[PDB]
């Protein structure tokens, strides 16, 4: 079980994020702050792809993953 | 970005190439060309010139994916901004797409207003 976390979000991308992650997995858990989003994954994508994907809208120094 | 940026839309449908034209037009970029496949995409962009490329997943002779390993292999246009159009939100290509190095994605049909947020994101990280 791991975890996502997304910081320093602007507007809008909240939600567009969600709405990303979305495509590439399940998540659980989702706490949707005013620039930040947390998540549960299930672990059936590697953490570099959800990168590589994620970093089309925001910057890898965004992106931190960690057990839960 | 300079309203002058010439724009290679890639797509084996008349009707979708002729669709994204005219979006561009919407959002004030006129200088356009098209492309039936990777194939003639490549003889095209070989003529020079361009600073962007639009090209979709599915065609024939070369596809979208291909073609984009293939521009950013060479040496000339290996930073060519390239946004791939796909018909589903679909991880596997999603993925692909990103690993190989494309700028950004957009499932089809889209809007105006949808291309102009995936092409004012690509301009940022680009600097244009
Ligand atoms: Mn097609």
């Amino acid at each position: 079980p791991r975890r996502i976390i997304l910081s320093r979000l602007k507007a809008g991308e909240v939600d567009l994020l969600e709405e990303e992650l979305g495509h590439l997995t399940t998540l659980t858990d989702v706490v949707k702050g005013a620039d930040s989003l947390s998540a549960i994954l299930p672990g059936d994508i590697a953490e570099d792809d959800i990168t590589a994907v994620l970093c089309f809208v925001i910057e890898a120094d965004q992106i931190t993953f960690e057990t839960v | 970005a300079d309203k002058e940026l010439k724009f290679l839309v890639v797509d084996d449908f008349s009707t979708m190439r002729r669709i994204v034209r005219n979006l561009l037009k919407e959002l004030g970029f006129n200088n356009v060309e098209e492309a039936e496949d990777g194939v003639d995409a490549l003889n095209k962009l070989q003529a020079g010139g361009y600073g962007f490329v639009i090209s979709d997943w599915n065609m024939p002779n070369m596809d979208g994916l291909e073609l984009l390993k293939t521009i950013r292999a060479d040496g000339a246009m290996s930073a060519l901004p390239v946004l791939m159009v796909t018909a589903e939100a679909k991880k596997e290509n999603i993925i692909a797409a990103a690993q190989a190095g494309a700028s950004g994605y957009v499932v089809k049909p889209f809007t105006a207003a949808t291309l102009e947020e995936k092409l004012n994101k690509i301009f940022e990280k680009l600097g244009m």
